[PDB]
RNA sequence: CGAGCUGGAGAUACGCUUUGACUCGGGGAUGUCCGAAUGGGGAAACCCACCUCGUAAGAGGUAUCCGCAAGGAUGGGAACUCAGGGAACUGAAACAUCUCAGUACCUGAAGGAGAAGAAAGAGAAUUCGAUUCCGUUAGUAGCGGCGAGCGAACCCGGAUCAGCCCAAUCAAGCCGAAGUGGCUGGAAAGCUACACCUCAGAAGGUGAGAGUCCUGUAGGCGAACGAGAGGUCGUUGUUCGUGAAACGAUGACUGAAUCCGCGCGGACCACCGCGCAAGGCUAAAUACUCCCAGUGACCGAUAGCGCAUAGUACCGUGAGGG
RNA sequence: GUAGGGGAGCGUUCAGUCCGCGGAGAAGCCAUACCGGAAGGAGUGGUGGAGCCGACUGAAGUGCGGAUGCCGGCAUGAGUAACGAUAAAAGAAGUGAGAAUCUUCUUCGCCGUAAGGACAAGGGUUCCUGGGGAAGGGUCGUCCGCCCAGGGAAAGUCGGGACCUAAGGUGAGGCCGAACGGCGCAGCCGAUGGACAGCAGGUCAAGAUUCCUGCACCGAUCAUGUGGAGUGAUGGAGGG
């Protein structure tokens, strides 16, 4: 979620995560549109997340090709 | 604008009546006061490489004695 | 316009605390902390009772009613109290939690 | 990337009617072009488009409050799919 | 930092938080598109390409001017600084020299300041010892249709102070002393009776007027790691307006001496006296106020900025006005 | 006693000092027959609802009836002139709190090379639907081009760009210029011109050479077959 158990991913496993983010983003964009969204913290939570994963994959990209 | 240093750069014309004699006529009252600008010629010489540049005539002759970095 | 920075946004208690109205209508009544804000110096207390009248239009139910409810005060209520009657902070320590300042008196309990 | 693009489906009842034909229409992103926009719906929904029709739309509003207003800026993407139609249970609706 | 938070937004819902939220410091990483704008085009924020890596997604590159390259430059600044260029109304109770004024404006270059600076000097003592700035000399000396009017410098007193190289503590923040009873009153910090702190009685808040109720004040503590040449013609500068007009500067034409040499000392000559041009660099005192703080016999809603916030509404094709 | 000169003072704000006052009621406002030689100043009551007289000295953005003065509010003219083409209207039925004015039916009248219909420019959601009824509407509105919410706008072939050039604009290099800048060949930009593939119908409440149906056409890339060898610039010519 934030600290060590998050950076033990490869290369394809950072976009993967990525991906199921902003499908679930979108699902819940689609949600919004139809009067569903019971919970809207649910979509702040994935924004951070996703912001997370990308700030995380440039502190890796430059804690070893310097 | 010579290549050796930069020229052009002038100042105003009086123009008095009652005009030269004994020293003292009255004395010599002013009619004018205008303004006015002063310039120079051009030529084509060269240092390095192929120059055509814009040359003074007290730079003409400063060249057609010893070379100062530009030849001819 | 101003507003409750006169303080420092910081209050002399806790939304935990058990507090004594001192100054106005309520006065040394005291009461369990339930709202605390800072910024704005609001205090609600088991205390200032009012009735509040509910404007209530096709709002689920017609309804309109009259309602009891607490309202909040400023610092008309003293920073904690321990010798049953208001008081000040003092003797700062630290027990098994050395991550904490206590806040203390003419006594020591809080 | 794709799940980004198709912002909200369009709601309406003539889109509602449009489904009950197999024609799905999405709020998409202004910037993304037919050949982007055709992608987008392929992949993340598992179908293919025969035909792709869009258009930009404007915006402004005001109720009160001297806040003169302003717009919100939209595109709109109609798409038609091959014999097997359908996309998820959100055809249904 | 120590329980709140979920921007003004005052509004419901969802939630997040002592496994330390929020806010305050200080660094990172993102940072579409336009704009010097920089791939090419363009009626800013849009249109259209090529190269290279790349799994498509996507990432990087493609302006010109200096220089091997490293590395620099374009654009932006309220005012202040220097430079190129430079008015008129006006005053002279008319006007043309003169004045307004090298002011206003345009343009260029630059910085937190700049400029200027290390005597071919000031000036008459064989004194001084780079420059700038302030006082003063002094409305003196002088200039001047000798009219309107313009107007130095040396000496001395101060701010600051040096001359050097070439060419042959401050913000985040924490700690912080001492009042209770009666009364008036919707409400007490007022009134009253006793009391207390003071290195703190500056001030803000709190139902009214607060040393002792809150935030503070005096006093102290406080950081990961963050700041501190001569000539002639033409002209001009300074008190310098052709004047007996030297000296500087320079557009045209000429064009020297080298230390028993050269420049100056207000035509010029002698004598006496002061200096070493034709190469460069340079702190400090000085100017300004977009921004910040503190203060005020400053304003308090027709005042004060144009605005208790708006360069908006509104006017204008536009500059612009508001 | 006008210009003018001289003298003595009243009042306002701010300041310093003293003396006080005030939620058992400050300033300000309102009324008043009291006082003083004037400017002026008190007492009382009423209103207000939190500040403030008096005295001494200091300082000023310090006293208004005028300036076709400035800002603002409100009067008079006056229930007056008008209500924006002399192309009419009538009745019935409906709706509604309310109807000359909204809806519907039947007549009437006016335009008809227009006062019908389709673009372009320009405008910017005014379009359709449901709702509203403060202001806007020269009257009234139950209605609207107004107010609120939702929706609607679909292109390989239509117009523009990924094509072309005109005037003009710009323009590496190049020509001039106190600066800023002014020109200028090729090139590039620039339609109002050239070039180029889709016709007939259907139909949302609101789109249609755009969507749907019927049958076409154009370019590109590739697969198949025939062909069995050429292809044919940045340049020439014809053509446009
Ligand atoms: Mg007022
Ligand atoms: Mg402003
Ligand atoms: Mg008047
Ligand atoms: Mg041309």
């Amino acid at each position: 979620m934030k600290p060590s158990e998050m950076r033990n991913l490869q290369a394809t496993d950072f976009a993967k995560e990525i991906d199921a983010r902003k499908k679930e983003l979108m699902e819940l964009r689609f949600q919004a549109a139809a009067g569903q969204l019971a919970q809207p913290h649910r979509v702040r939570q994935l924004r951070r997340e996703v912001a997370q994963l990308n700030t995380v994959k440039a502190e890796l990209a430059r804690k070893g090709e310097q | 604008t010579g290549k050796k240093n930069l020229v052009v750069n002038s100042v105003i014309r009086r123009g008095k009546a009652r005009a030269d004699g004994g020293v003292g006529r009255k004395t010599t009252g002013i009619t004018k006061r205008v303004q006015r600008a002063n310039l120079h010629k051009k030529a084509i010489r060269e240092n390095g490489q192929v120059k055509t540049v814009w040359l003074s005539a007290n730079a003409l002759r400063t060249l057609s004695k010893g070379p100062y970095k530009g030849i001819e | 316009p101003s507003a409750g920075s006169h303080h420092n946004d910081k209050l002399h208690f806790k939304k935990g605390d058990t507090v004594i109205v001192l100054s106005g209508k309520h006065k040394g009544q005291t009461g369990k902390v339930l709202l605390a804000l800072p910024r704005d110096q609001k205090v609600v207390v088991e205390g200032v009772n009012v009735i509040t009248k509910n404007v209530k239009p096709s709002m689920t139910n017609p309804q309109g009613g009259q309602e009891q409810r607490e309202l909040a005060l400023h610092a008309s209520k003293v920073a904690l109290v321990d010798p049953e009657t208001g008081k000040a902070t003092r003797v700062r320590k630290q027990i098994v939690d050395g991550k904490k300042v206590r806040v203390a008196v003419a006594s020591g309990k809080t | 990337s794709h799940y980004d693009i198709l912002q909200a489906p369009v709601i309406s009842e003539k889109a509602y009617s449009a489904m009950e034909r197999g024609v799905y229409s999405f709020w998409v992103s202004p910037k993304a072009t037919k050949t982007e926009i055709k992608d987008a719906i392929q992949q993340a929904f598992g179908v293919r488009v025969i035909g792709i029709s869009t258009m930009n739309v404007p915006g402004k509003r005001k109720r009160v409050g001297r806040f003169i207003g302003q717009r919100n800026d939209r595109k709109k993407a109609i798409v038609r799919l091959a014999e097997g139609q359908s996309i998820e249970a959100l055809a249904g609706q």
